RNA sequence: AAAAAAAAAAAAAAAAAAAAAAAAAAAAAAAAAAAA
RNA sequence: UCGGAGUACAAAAAACCCUCCGAGUGAUUUUAAUCUAGACAAACCAGUCAAAAUAAUCACUUAUUGAUCCAAAAU
RNA sequence: GCCUAACGAGCCUGGUGAUAGCUGGUUGUCCGAGAAAGAAUUUUAGUUCAACCUUAAAAAUACCCCAAAAACCCUAAAUUCCA
């Protein structure tokens, strides 16, 4: 009996996508925080966004998550027009990511007293 | 050598400044400040403020914005802040009112664009 | 239609870009590029 | 015969294919309801 | 071989001669550089982000790709 | 077909302890600790990597783990992560 199944390449691997640091890490700078297909978390402070949409940390810090308001771009065109067709009540909401330095910026060393 | 927050991106505007000259047109009134990241209002001008107030015509003028800039301009330089950062918007950028509040910015002595981080 | 490969020259010394045409043609490729040696911006001219 | 412009000034309306987006402020603390 | 869904409902992973859609490139212009922290991923090989320091986009965008050796070429 | 009681290619001696990812065997006693299939592969009767594991060594934390936290329409048992 002819048994084909019309069906091809179903077959990839998993990409691994998801949450790389839990809320309260200690990060280095440079450390990958979540690496997401589309936009699920959003860059907040000291969190940098790569063109491939990962989140890594820009400071030495704690990781911390957050609900925070969206106010889109205006020069991206797509978020300004769902901003704007919304009830006049209503404000949008996403979850951010941030680091919270950890180290002083800098100290002031006593080098020569002349 | 301080910190700015370099980050969030997918937002706008850009919160990464010492200090960030905002300015908010009302129907009726013109008002700038100058804020912190921290929020907090450093040097403000306002029209309601009764000594623009009384002084002048017509609160929504454009002239009232290049009187309300260098009257900011002022108070900026005795508070001793000589850089902050301006993030209008690509329409407001090209109302007078905006481009005259930028000329009496200049004319004051103040220099937008904030200086580079050291060793970022 | 193909995709032609072509060596870009750059007026001063040995420098020389590798990058990829289209067959219909949509834009004759002449670059402005980045040499090392003087570190410069120069004109890249398409070549073989 | 029962409670005074559409906070102590501020924040819809009106004038450069049809829309949409660079004038104005109870009167002299002590004029809505419920009984031939 | 390579990628999107489901199966696999909320960190990852996850099978079949399972259920369904795709790719072995187009379209532009703005020619999208060097050098180095820290990372994801990963048997290995291959894959990925990227601060500081010097001076690419759209097409669901994600897939548009072949290791050594050996050949031709010029620098 | 037949070529000396086995001819799809004679018999013998060499090469020759041919070569078998395939069967079959592998010898005293007593104690410690102990394994279940992720990848590639003329690969799926096999190998070579990872993971688990055994024998030594050096160290520092390991499991368990309450809040808090992980998405956008609907979405159970539950996970991940931490004092
Ligand atoms: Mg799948
Ligand atoms: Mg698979
Ligand atoms: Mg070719
Ligand atoms: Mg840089
Ligand atoms: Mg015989
Ligand atoms: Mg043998
Ligand atoms: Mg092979
Ligand atoms: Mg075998
Ligand atoms: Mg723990």
């Amino acid at each position: 009996t002819g048994g084909s199944s019309k069906n091809l390449g179903g077959k990839s691997p998993g990409k691994r996508f998801g949450i790389k640091k839990m809320e309260g890490h200690y990060v280095h700078a440079g450390n990958i925080l979540a690496t997401q297909r589309h936009f699920r978390w959003h860059p907040g402070a000291h969190v940098g966004l790569g063109k491939n949409k990962c989140l890594y940390a820009l400071e030495e810090g704690v990781v911390r998550y957050t609900k925070e308001v969206y106010v889109p771009n205006p020069s991206n065109s797509e978020a300004v027009d769902l901003v704007t067709r919304l009830p006049q009540g209503a404000v949008l909401y996403k979850t951010f990511v941030h680091v919270v330095p950890a180290k002083p910026e800098g100290t002031f060393k006593l080098v020569a007293m002349l | 050598v301080a910190r700015k927050e370099r980050g969030w991106g997918t937002v706008w505007p850009s919160r990464e400044f010492w200090h960030r000259l905002r300015v908010i047109r009302t129907q009726h009134h013109i008002e700038a400040l100058v804020e912190h990241r921290n929020g907090q209002v450093v040097v403000s001008a306002s029209t309601r403020e009764w000594a623009i107030k009384k002084h002048l015509y017509s609160t929504r003028n454009v002239v009232a914005c290049e009187s309300v800039g260098r009257v900011l301009a002022e108070r900026c330089l005795e508070a001793g802040i000589n850089f902050m950062v301006y993030h209008p918007t690509p329409w407001e950028a090209a109302s007078d009112s905006i481009k005259r509040l930028q000329h009496a910015m200049t004319e004051g002595g103040v220099v937008l664009r904030e200086p580079r981080r050291i060793y970022e | 239609s193909k995709t032609i490969l072509v060596k870009m020259m750059s007026q001063a010394g040995t420098g020389f870009s590798f990058n990829t045409k289209r067959s219909r043609l949509r834009e004759k490729l002449t670059l402005l590029h980045y040499d090392p040696v003087v570190k410069k911006k120069v004109l890249f001219v398409e070549q073989k």
